[PDB]
């Protein structure tokens, strides 16, 4: 559409600054479409789980919420990670680091099954074949 | 006043500049902060328990074989925890409030990382919205059920004060506290001025202290006793001589 | 400057005696200037402190609403005496 | 910069108040060149809220170079009572008090804050002056 | 729905309801609007029912080489018999995965229960792995079953070899806690060594008695190891059975050189006594560190009797009889005081990495005695023999680049290995008299990380290929971009480096070595100068190695650091002409080095040019007396050879 920004061009754009304006606003869509279909999930699930819940409302977007949801459990190793983003790339890899290490001593089995997939999500592994062949 | 310029799209790193070559008083009592770090007292890597026999594999290793006969596990799950790595991780997070509080962040790094602690390494990775993350940061140490020096750490890394350590913070160690508290206070009503931040950051406008104590009040809470009384080293002279000097009361 | 709370609790409930006894006497001796722009300062900041109260049983809020009702009142003549 | 003076624009028209917006924007007026609307925009953001030490110096400063002594005296009468962040605010408040007794509470209130000073004893001088 | 699909599908696999997912599935897939999965449980519910072989026949046309099915389809043509058809079908899969060990005992098994077919399928990887207690069972089965079947001299050359592959499998790689596992083993070894010198003495013509002292040796060393195994399964390795290992030892190092030098390789004998001694060596120098100690071995430990009596109740747990069928017989007074030699060590190690090719295992336990005695391993000589045409250097290093892997990079990681291995264990509760706990008995040495990195440039050098993991590490090693690794690790490299490169006698390879040292400690010098109460470096992850109050280098030492790497660079300046200003750069370190690299500069100078300049030898030579007065030897070379020859030509000159 390339239609106005709130003067997005304004003083000489930079293609790397116009790029960035254009995430922003397709990344708002992306939030805006999928709203209903999220709306419904928070509604359906009665206690909220962390294997499903968490899951449903980062991939829909509003952190805000999916932290005031998990004033149950105390963790917030996440609004770190997704409202400042500053080392977001080395966290991220000390993170799958720190996952793949439990990996390799044959423990977490134990801990709920799904609730792997959304450290995977965070971490960065869309695909992880687990020692059980899983 | 070239980092003391800004725009509206200069990031927060440049409005924390533009404060940083701003303020006299606020610069003067991060140095402050800056000397307590300097006279450090500190445990041992590699002669204390603080890691040196709490340099297991991994964390909760005692744990996870009782299992089989993230700080999310426990808080969400109640009882399961064992004693073992219980004690490992008392004298380890002692060891963190230690080495932080003396601030030496990159070696408690280190420690985080050559024991592998995912909750430590996890809530202290961010290199530096903003405001949301910190009210979040405060409302964990709020929670209950963490230990007492890394609860101390949250807490102080967040901008309030527990008390599990902080029941250990010296004349100059408090003052490191109050003098952080108030920069802190200025900090946040900086960036306010410097709207930069967003509304939604502010989540828990109230549980965060805002307001900023003056430096003459920073030093008589510092000096007022938990006893209703004046402090021993606060009668102390050459404490309360480079008191005077650093406070410019010194004539 | 030992005492914990001096500041917060003392002040208020000292301010409150002190502004009740100054409004009655300056009042009665003329009304003075100089007492009233201090009667002034200090009702401001008394305001701002009544604010701020905390509570924690039920007490502290009748009280609260006490003194604020009050210090209201006291405001008001305060600006009557003064401006007009 | 109008860009941001647009988006500034938004959250202003939005938020209608628009406290922080006001600032913002009149201290844009202000690093510009718009003085007279930056007075307007920093009156309407003073009305907005009670807080702003920038809009405090501009707007004071504006009234006591056009003369206005007693704008003068609103201004920083209203910043340094509403004390969350002003200091200097009384030294002009004393000096207005001169410019109409009373001058001598704020005169011994800076002899309080700020000893070495031959200025103030003097303006404390002055309101006593046979 | 493939969801419905494989949910009722795998639901009732787990209700165990076979012919139902069959069924669910196989109607799914017959209509086939999205799914393929339905074809394996369709093969197992049908193998579980002729007809499975049409299932199988699909998951070999879509993949023939699956295991699984491929067992199944076998089996189910073995249904539709028995021993040949398993045969025939192990026999196939032998000829699509030949090197299978497995699929060889597969194919040994069935022919055994063509009985020269199973003993050559079965005696080919059993010596082709030698890992593997499943292949010397199979085999030993398949000799009782040729034995029972016929009711020689190749049989009693191959008995000792196969049972030695047996017992060590089971006891290093099954983690036997010294029991019976490992003690039958040894001891059915036992039977076949008394039963072959009792029966074949043979002669100095047949190679039978030849192999056998080469496995009298074999089971010498494991009859040691077995008793540290059974120190350290019980309590700790232990006081008492040190001795009687270092006796093993002794009666293993001390089996005299097997080489015939006229088919049959003989090389089998000179290799294996090869890496046996290399091993009897190193832990005659571990478990026994002091002397006075081996001679009072062969004067205590044993004697005619007794000393057999004692190591015999230890290994045997009362189930042979001293006189019949036992080490009684054997005879061990003939060996005499001789220790192995870091000479010989050297050979006997370059004959061990002849089956321990580019092992980080075997790697890490050799530099670490080699450390242990204190002298770094000849590693050039290793990297030159398993890695054979790699350069050793780089054009750049100032670009991480993965195709440019170098042999010096290599002993710079492997020094690494060595330095924090040895660390990590130091800390691991060493602070149990062996140290090292001989190969097959000790776990792990090298880490997660390190094992990764050194497979990948395994993978990379002796061939989809990822090697990210190639450029992390050598982002590392090159003290490039943003490195993890401290000083410690670099500087070690470089006094590794500094030592073994000067020690060269080669022109352009002390060049390089030079400039290699050159390279770490000028990029050594900026790190150590942030020491200043303030971290060294960034470190979200321990990289490949982190210590603490050992890596950190405190604040004092800056000195001696920054002058030797004036003398380092000054020094690859000199090997590189410009000698004058050698001088002058060495004119501003202060230290005995100092003092006799500018006596050597005077020296080499002008010994035939000018005179008023030896007195500056003269004084040279006086300052470095007055300093060894304290007992200075911190030069390489001592002085009791190098001030009086430069005195005395000093003389010659005055």
């Amino acid at each position: 559409g390339q239609l106005k920004e709130l003067e997005a061009s304004l003083d000489e754009p930079n293609e790397y600054v116009r790029n960035l304006e254009r995430r922003k606003a397709f990344s708002h869509w992306l939030a805006h479409t999928a709203e209903e279909r999220i709306e419904e999930e928070v509604s359906l699930y009665g206690p909220e789980r962390h294997v499903e819940a968490v899951f449903s409302f980062l991939t829909g977007g509003r952190i805000s919420d999916a932290c005031r949801l998990a004033q149950k459990s105390g963790d917030h190793r996440l609004s770190l990670l997704l409202s400042q983003m500053v080392g977001s790339q080395e966290m991220r890899e000390l993170i799958s680091l720190q996952l793949v290490d439990w990996n390799k001593l044959q423990v977490d089995h134990y801990i709920q099954e799904e609730r792997l997939r959304v450290f995977c999500l965070l971490s960065g592994t869309p695909v992880w074949r687990s020692s059980d062949n899983r | 006043n070239m980092f003391e310029i800004a725009a509206p799209n200069a990031s927060e790193k440049t409005i924390v500049d533009k404060l940083f070559q701003r303020d006299t008083l606020v610069r003067q009592s991060q140095l402050v902060v800056d000397w307590l770090e300097s006279i450090a007292k500190d445990e041992v890597g590699d002669f204390s328990d603080n890691i040196e026999y709490y340099a297991k594999s991994v964390y909760w290793e005692n744990t996870l074989h009782t299992l089989k006969q993230d700080p999310d596990a426990p808080i969400r799950q109640k009882l399961p925890l064992d004693d073992l790595d219980r004690e490992d991780d008392i004298r380890l997070l002692k060891y963190l409030f230690t080495l932080i509080r003396a601030g030496m962040t990159d070696e408690a790094q280190r420690l985080c990382k050559r024991c592998g602690q995912a909750w430590r390494a996890a809530t202290l990775e961010g290199w530096k919205y903003r405001c949301v993350w910190k009210t979040c940061c405060w409302r964990m140490a709020e929670d209950e059920q963490f230990n007492k020096y890394e609860r101390a750490i949250y807490a102080t890394l967040s901008g309030n004060l527990k008390q599990l350590l902080p029941v250990c913070e010296s004349w100059e160690d408090t003052v490191w506290a109050h003098f952080k508290v108030m920069v802190d206070s200025l900090v946040e009503q900086e960036i306010r001025a410097s709207i930069i931040s967003f509304n939604e950051a502010n989540e828990l406008p109230r549980e965060y202290l805002e307001a900023n104590w003056t430096l003459d009040s920073v030093f008589e809470e510092l000096q007022a006793t938990d006893k209703k009384r004046v402090l021993e080293e606060n009668r102390e002279h050459y404490h309360i001589i480079q008191k005077f000097v650093i406070l410019a009361d010194v004539d | 400057k030992h005492i914990q709370d001096w500041e917060t609790a003392g002040k208020v409930y000292l301010d409150y005696i002190r502004v009740i006894d100054m409004l009655n006497l300056i009042q009665q001796d003329e009304s003075s200037g100089c007492e009233l722009e201090k009667l002034h300062t200090k009702v401001m900041s008394l305001c701002k402190w009544v604010e701020l109260i905390h509570c924690y049983t039920a007490k502290d809020r009748l009280a609260q609403s006490e003194m604020a009702k009050r210090v209201a009142n006291i405001l008001r003549v305060v600006l009557s005496l003064q401006q007009p | 910069i109008q860009r941001y003076v647009e988006n500034a624009q938004n959250s202003a028209s939005s938020p209608r108040e628009k406290s922080m917006k006001g600032f913002l924007f009149a201290r844009l007026y202000y690093e510009a060149k718009e003085y007279e609307l930056a007075k307007r925009s920093v009156s309407s953001y003073i009305s907005v809220q009670e807080r702003d030490p920038k809009a405090h110096r501009f707007l004071g400063q504006l009234f006591e170079i056009e003369g206005n002594v007693e704008k003068a005296v609103g201004c920083y009468k209203r910043s340094l009572e509403l004390n969350p962040t002003q200091k200097d605010l009384t030294l002009r408040i004393a000096e207005l008090i001169c410019t109409l007794g009373r001058a001598e509470y704020w005169v011994e209130r800076a002899s309080k804050l700020f000893p070495g000073s031959p200025e103030i004893y003097r303006l404390k001088e002055q309101l006593l002056s046979g | 729905d493939p969801k419905a699909h494989r949910f009722l599908g795998q639901l009732f696999e787990i209700e165990g309801n076979v012919e139902k997912a069959v069924g669910c599935y196989k109607r799914s897939l017959e209509l086939n609007p999205t799914q393929k999965d339905l074809t394996l449980r369709i093969a197992e519910l049908i193998c579980t029912l002729g007809r499975a072989e049409y299932w199988v026949e699909r998951a070999s046309k879509l993949f023939p080489g699956s295991p699984e099915i491929y067992r199944l389809k076998e089996q189910l043509l073995s249904s539709q018999a028995g021993w040949n058809q398993l045969f025939d079908l192990i026999q196939a899969e032998l000829f699509a995965r030949p090197n299978d060990v497995y699929v060889n005992l597969k194919l040994v098994d069935l022919f055994l229960s063509r009985l020269e077919e199973a003993v050559l399928h079965c005696l080919k990887p059993e010596r082709r792995a030698l890992r593997t207690d499943i292949e010397w069972c199979s085999c030993v089965v398949r000799v009782f079953k040729e034995y029972l079947a016929s009711k020689n001299t190749n049989m009693r050359m191959i008995t000792k070899e196969l049972l030695l592959a047996q017992c060590d499998v089971v006891f290093l790689t099954l983690s036997k806690k010294d029991v019976q596992k490992s003690k039958e083993a040894l001891e059915r070894f036992d039977q076949a060594l008394l039963s072959v010198k009792q029966s074949v003495s043979g002669t100095d013509a047949s190679d039978l008695s030849v192999t056998f002292y080469e496995m009298r040796g074999h089971y010498y060393m494991h009859a040691g190891t077995l008793l540290l195994k059974m120190a350290q399964s019980c309590e700790v390795q232990w006081k008492a059975l040190i001795e009687p290992a270092a006796l093993c030892y002794l009666l293993a190092y001390q089996v005299p050189k097997p080489k015939s030098k006229p088919d049959n390789g003989q090389g089998f004998l000179e290799e294996l006594a090869f890496d046996r001694q290399s091993k009897s060596g190193h832990l005659l120098l571990t478990l026994s560190h002091g002397k006075q100690n081996f001679i009072s071995e062969i004067i205590e430990t044993f004697a005619n009797q007794c000393g057999q009596s004692i190591l015999l109740k230890f290994l045997f747990e009362d189930n042979l009889s001293m006189q019949d069928s036992f080490m009684g017989s054997d005879d061990i007074s003939y060996v005499e005081n001789r220790v192995p030699d870091l000479s010989e060590l050297s050979q006997h190690d370059n004959g061990s990495l002849r089956i321990h090719n580019g092992d980080l295992q075997h790697l890490t336990w050799l530099g670490l005695q080699w450390h242990f005695l204190s002298t770094l391993p000849p590693l050039r000589k290793w990297l030159k023999q398993i890695f054979p045409r790699v350069p050793q250097e780089t054009s750049r290093l100032e670009s991480n680049i993965p195709e440019s892997i170098c042999l010096l990079d290599l002993e710079v990681f492997l020094l690494a290995v060595v330095q924090t291995s040895y660390l990590q264990l130091q800390d691991n509760n060493t602070t149990n008299r062996p140290r090292c706990l001989p190969l097959p008995i000790c776990k792990q040495l090298f880490t997660d990380r390190q094992r990764s990195w050194w497979d990948a440039v395994y993978s990379l050098i002796t061939k989809a290929k990822l090697r990210s993991v190639i450029q992390h590490d050598l982002t590392t090693l090159r003290a490039q971009e943003k490195h993890g690794l401290q000083p410690a690790v670099l500087v070690n490299w470089a006094r590794g480096l500094h030592k073994t490169g000067y020690s060269l006698n080669s022109f352009y390879d002390q060049k390089e070595y030079m400039g290699r040292c050159v390279h770490y400690w000028k990029k050594l010098l900026p790190l150590l100068d942030l020491v200043k109460q303030k971290k060294s470096i960034p470190e979200p992850v321990d990289p490949l190695f982190k210590h603490f109050h050992n890596k950190d280098i405190k604040v004092s030492e800056v000195k001696d650091l920054e002058d030797e790497a004036c003398i380092a660079f000054a020094t690859l300046d000199l090997v590189d002409g410009k000698t004058e200003d050698a001088i002058i750069a060495f004119e501003s370190v202060k230290n005995v080095v100092a003092y006799w690299n500018l006596a050597l500069i005077y020296q080499r100078k002008a010994e035939e040019i000018e005179n008023d300049c030896l007195p500056a030898e003269e004084q040279e030579e006086f300052q470095e007396c007055l300093l060894k007065c304290k007992g200075f030897l911190k030069m390489i070379c001592d002085e009791y050879s190098a001030y009086p020859s430069i005195a005395t030509s000093l003389p010659v000159p005055v």
